[PDB]
């Protein structure tokens, strides 16, 4: 009662403190002081490749590291191995559980995760002596459906869950040797930084915690939103990420100064967000939204320099390749494209 | 994994067998299987191929007509028919296993193999050397030469090296001429521009003394090449 | 076409073969049912090993050479708004109830009623931007506690404006009617109702008719008839 | 009159000619084979587009009546019009018991054919199309006439006062009678099965499914029947009685051909147009 | 009296959030202008190559 009612105070008192702390160093604008720079061309990209064989809403997918394999999830139960180059497919995993909702690929290219719904995350092993695809282990401990995975190495892996919790695993044994609380709703996405010793996290609460994978304890919360996060991810250079909500908003954030940046809407679209990509060279920010379209938006000047329309059904998931070259887009009717 | 031959023995010029391959511990139903002639004291000789699901059947020139290969799945056996034998069919049959997709490793494991003796355009098959005297803590180079480029616009090129020992099969050492095979010592090394091509063994050993083949994956009349036999 | 070399002949094989085992594996999943069941908890929701049988937890039987799945859902404990749609092509949600405890009015909460929530949660599942077109099958309850509750204590005019008491017929005439009229569509969505008895093999024949009469449904408004 | 029957077979072309454009790109542009409906309908747009085509040669026998294009030229044209002809027929019956076997056996017999009989199906159509069409109808040549300008119209073989008869009761058979049986007894058992499932499971708005179907059911049938109907029973009742060739009759003969033609506008208007493909166009 | 510790713990951590060092926002949009600029000579969607060097122009078949 009157501790608990000091102890709030005591907490407002340091949220006063952060707010007035943060509005200190807030002097400029980006957009005031990138209008110097000339306006990138409208981008226009072409359909090249067209990836057919799913049977069902195509919910995730992932680039492999040589960025000509890449692994796409689908809720028929079937995970395809394709070759982008030639459209062959090169190995189809059957599942346990049929529902999912994420994937990863191993940097290395031995191994790829899946997991949903089923709150077990499960790895497979792609080189056999015996021929074929074999899981090597299941990962149990999480309460609610899982959302996100990432191989950090080859022996770990990072996941997000719906019971507002994020966990380190230790695939050679498979006890979590890490666990992030705070969240207050549920954890939807995540990505690694390049050195892989950062990673955040968008909740449901429009909240965005900047988490340290070696001690385990949070360092930051960036806030802004007014609805779900669905969507998230790195700046190339490793100081900045871009988040995508339910407000037909997208957001960039800062991590060196604690502030606002950019604002990427438009009074013509009042859709969510699905996904949010990067661009090598960071110049051009990519978003898929369920209004069946995706948009190309210049990172600088908060602009649609194209559109990219393909698809008669939602987006649901996109890629960038590490070279940069191509950029990959999956929906729901089934159909996996790549432009250029 | 493992791959045991059945049907051998003496055969006569009017006489016909079924040789028999049984496949233990490993998917059978989805690789493809080779036939490779070696007669004694000489080199080796491609036979025959058969695809995965039977879908596609090769023969050489030599053999045409004459032998017919099949695949039983469910029994996990496999199969070769003889109809007629010349007196130039002797030899030590092998059954080779191989699988195809993008980054594979063909030809990886070659069977133990089994004996038969019988009673009495194309690339081509060359090598320079025949025999080397070498002396175990140094380096050894090998060449293989061909008469067409073996390189496509896409950028691989088919270069097979792989060594046997006596008194056992042959194993694979590197594939396309840049890889090496799983479980092969960092020792060897492959490489090569066009239509010269080199194997370099950067320190030998007691265990290192054998024949070295080429062989060429371009077209499918597959032509292995001639011996390169080291002596201790 | 030609140009390919000797290696990307059978890397097509490959994936000629492996397109087909795809396309046989899927053409099997679409002759499944899929049954979406949902309830209040103890409602009877538990009662399945009994009645048809001789995470996201799943079920398999067969009955008259028919396959059926059936997900119960009712564990998850997560927000069903991030995952509903998961569920956007099933045949027939089920939607066990029991209000024959009606009377005992206990939330939990100290404060709600069993009756309410339940009409709560049935007009939220019913009227999605999804699951529409999709017909839903309700079990009420074993009859009996009903018998011997209305009898001893006419307390059925807790209910609001309600005009007759102490009879089964009229109170569970009464009750379906509630449940039948809180549907926003009543157009293009049907909705079957049960009353579950002790036998075994009554809870299953009612099951059947309703998913053959869903698909007859389909299969006319798919060619053009309707 | 003459001027207006051949205003009629050009505006009837340009309609058909559009009509089945329209459906054909629609189908292949959006759908691609989304289910077997859209593949009959398909099959059955293809044909009824190369009716369109024949007829604007039908008008140089309609009006100037000499025949300048030769023996190639109309040989060519009879056949693909029969073809085509008989294959609508044959995918108007296909379709109807596919229907059928949809609906009422839903449980056994709709999982052998839904997979990938329909192209066999296809095949086998447009193979016993050929092969009652050319065997017998490839006797026709020009024929000379009293008006003494030459004409396209099916030579007559010997003792052709038999043969006319036989042919004409033979494509009576093939052509109109056998497909009503089926086509009433498939939509008669459909609408059987729609009334037995209704009343199986207490259904509040089976009175007012029942309805919809058997008026559509009604409304093929009629538009089949009064399209195909005045044709054959004209060439039975001219065989029967012999009757002198009069201005009237020529004029009521031309009224019959494009009667007969109007069937195929008339299928891609109801059979498409009406089904789930509305929210789709 | 069983949530003050979780009162206590975010406390805590509020505490310790605010002990961090911040820099200005000009000067953090200049360094990313800076990358931008410095990294967009290499970037295959920003520059259009030509067909020689590009792996997925689309084909006659
Ligand atoms: N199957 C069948 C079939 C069955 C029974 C009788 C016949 C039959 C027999 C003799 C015909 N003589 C001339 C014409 C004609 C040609 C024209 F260029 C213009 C024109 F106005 C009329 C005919 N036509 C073309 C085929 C059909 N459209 C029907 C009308 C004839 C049809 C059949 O063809």
């Amino acid at each position: 009662g009157s501790e608990l009612d000091q102890l709030r105070q005591e907490a407002e008192q340091l949220k006063n403190q952060i707010r007035d702390a943060r509005k200190a160093c807030a002097d400029a604008t980006l957009s005031q002081i990138t209008n110097n720079i000339d306006p990138v061309g409208r981008i226009q990209m072409r359909t090249r490749r067209t990836l057919r064989g799913h049977l069902a809403k195509i919910y995730a997918m992932h680039w492999g590291t040589d960025s000509r394999l890449l692994v796409s999830a689908s809720q028929d139960g079937k995970l395809i191995i394709w070759d982008s180059y030639t459209t062959n497919k090169v190995h189809a995993i059957p599942l346990r559980s049929s529902w999912v909702m994420t994937c990863a690929y191993a940097p290395s290219g031995n191994y790829v995760a899946c997991g949903g719904l089923d709150n077990i995350c499960s790895i497979y092993n792609l080189k056999t002596r015996e021929g074929n695809v074999r899981v090597s282990r299941e990962l149990a401990g999480h309460t609610g459906y899982l959302s996100c995975c990432r191989f950090l190495d080859d022996n770990q892996i990072v996941t997000s869950s719906g019971d507002t919790t994020c966990a380190l695993w230790d695939i050679e044994t498979g006890q979590q040797t890490t666990t992030f609380t705070g969240h207050t709703g549920d954890v939807m996405s995540l990505s690694l930084a390049p050195d892989t010793r950062l990673f955040v996290s968008g909740a449901c609460d429009a909240s965005a915690k900047l988490w340290d994978v070696r001690e385990g304890m949070c360092r930051q919360t960036f806030t802004g939103h007014e609805s779900d996060i669905n969507a998230i991810c790195f700046f190339p250079n490793g100081n900045a990420f871009a988040t995508g909500s339910d407000d037909a908003t997208c957001r960039l954030f800062d991590l060196r100064a604690d502030q606002e940046l950019m604002t990427y809407s438009h009074d013509n679209i009042i859709c969510g967000i699905t996904s949010v990509s990067f661009s090598k060279s960071g110049r051009l920010l990519l978003a898929g939204y369920d209004d069946f379209n995706c948009n190309v938006w210049d990172a600088l000047k908060a602009d649609r320099a194209g559109v990219l329309a393909g698809h008669d059904n939602r987006v649901s998931c996109l890629g960038v390749t590490d070279d940069g070259m191509a950029v990959a887009t999956g929906s729901w009717d089934s159909f996996l494209k790549i432009w250029n | 994994v493992q791959l045991v031959e059945s049907g051998g023995g003496l055969v006569q010029p009017g006489g016909s067998r079924k040789l028999s391959c049984s496949a233990s511990g490993f998917a059978f139903s989805s690789f493809g299987m080779h036939w490779v002639r070696q007669a004694p004291e000489k080199g080796l000789e491609w036979v025959a191929y058969i695809s995965s699901g039977s879908g596609t059947i090769y023969y050489a020139d030599t053999v045409k007509g004459r032998f017919t290969i099949s695949r039983d799945d469910p029994k996990n056996t496999l199969f070769l028919q003889m109809t007629s034998l010349r007196s130039e069919d002797t030899a030590m049959y092998y059954c080779v296993r191989s699988i195809y997709y993008y980054g594979s490793s063909p030809f990886d494991f070659w069977g133990q193999g089994t004996t038969l003796t019988v009673s009495s355009s194309d690339i081509v098959m060359t090598q320079a050397t025949s025999s080397v005297p070498v002396t175990p803590g140094e380096s050894v180079s090998i060449s293989c030469r061909s008469s067409k480029s073996l390189l496509h616009s896409n950028g691989n090129t088919y270069l097979y090296w792989f060594l046997q020992r006596p008194g056992q099969s042959p194993q694979l050492l590197i594939y396309r001429m840049s890889n090496l095979a799983s479980g092969v010592p960092d020792r060897f090394s492959g490489s090569g521009s066009g239509t010269a091509f080199t194997l370099t063994i950067s320190r030998l050993e007691a265990e290192d003394v054998g024949v070295y083949y080429c062989m060429q994956h371009l077209e499918y009349p597959l032509t292995f090449g001639a011996g390169t036999k080291l002596e201790l | 076409g030609c140009t390919l070399s000797a290696e990307d002949k059978a890397a097509v094989e490959r994936s000629k073969m492996i397109d087909r085992n795809l396309r046989e594996d899927g053409e099997k999943a679409a002759r499944e049912v899929k049954l979406l069941l949902l309830g209040a908890g103890e409602s009877g929701k538990n009662t399945i090993v009994k009645q048809m049988k001789i995470g996201i937890v799943e079920t398999h039987f067969t009955f008259k050479d028919l396959h059926f799945k059936m997900f119960d859902v009712g564990a998850q404990r997560s927000e069903r708004k991030k995952w509903i749609h998961c569920f956007e092509g099933v045949t027939a949600i089920i939607f066990c109830v029991a209000l024959s405890d009606y009377d005992l009015v206990l939330a939990e909460d100290e404060e709600m009623n069993r009756m309410h929530a339940s009409m709560k949660l049935f007009d939220s599942i019913c009227n999605n931007k999804w699951f529409t077109d999709t017909s839903i099958i309700l079990f009420l309850n074993k009859k009996d506690l009903f018998e011997e509750k209305i009898k001893k204590s006419p307390l059925t005019i807790c209910y609001p404006e309600y005009a007759g008491s102490n009879t089964y017929e009229e109170a569970a005439a009464y009750i379906q009617c509630q449940f039948e009229d809180l549907n926003k569509r009543k157009d293009t969505k049907e909705i079957y109702t049960h009353f579950t008895c002790s036998t075994d093999t009554k809870n299953v024949q009612f099951v059947f008719d309703a998913v053959t009469d869903v698909i007859i449904k389909n299969n006319l408004k798919d060619c053009g008839l309707f | 009159s003459n001027a207006v029957l051949t205003f009629i077979y050009f505006v009837v072309c340009i309609i058909g000619l559009c009509g089945n454009t329209l459906v054909i790109y629609v189908i292949l542009r959006y759908a691609k084979m989304k289910t077997i409906t859209n593949i009959y309908i398909l099959n059955l747009a293809i044909a009824d587009e190369l009716f369109m085509l024949g007829l604007p040669f039908l008008a140089m026998q309609v009006a100037l009546v000499h025949w300048p294009f030769g023996k190639a030229i109309c040989r060519v044209v009879m056949t693909v019009d029969g073809i085509n002809q008989f294959t609508s027929i044959f995918c108007l019956t296909v379709m109807s018991i596919d229907r059928y076997l949809a609906v009422v056996h839903p449980i056994k017999s709709a999982k052998w054919r839904r997979p990938r009989t329909a192209k066999m199906i296809t095949m086998a159509v447009w193979g016993v199309s050929l092969l009652v069409i050319l065997p017998i109808m490839i006797y026709a040549g020009l024929r000379s006439n009293q008006w003494g300008r030459s004409s396209c119209t099916i030579n007559w073989p010997g003792e052709s006062g038999a043969w006319y008869t036989g042919f004409i009761i033979y494509t009576f058979i093939l052509g109109f009678l056998v497909p009503l049986t089926i086509i009433c007894l498939c939509y008669l058992f459909i609408i059987i099965k729609v009334k037995s499932s209704g009343i199986r499971v207490g259904s509040s708005k089976r009175k007012k499914s029942e309805k919809k179907v058997t008026r559509m059911v009604s409304i093929v049938v009629a538009v089949f029947i009064f399209c195909w109907l005045p044709f054959y029973i004209f060439n039975v009742s001219s065989v029967s009685m012999a009757i002198s060739p009069t201005p009237a009759l020529k004029g009521m003969f031309d009224f019959v051909v494009v009667l007969t033609y109007a069937n195929s506008c008339a299928n891609p208007i109801l059979y498409a147009f009406l089904s789930d493909n509305f929210k789709k166009s | 009296t069983a949530s003050i510790a979780q009162a206590r713990k975010l406390v805590e951590q509020l505490k310790m959030e605010a002990n961090i060092d911040r820099i200005k926002v000009s000067k953090a949009a200049a360094d990313l202008m800076a990358y931008c600029e410095a990294h967009a000579k290499e970037d295959p969607l920003l520059t259009p190559v030509p067909a020689s060097e590009n792996p997925f122009r689309e084909k006659k078949f």
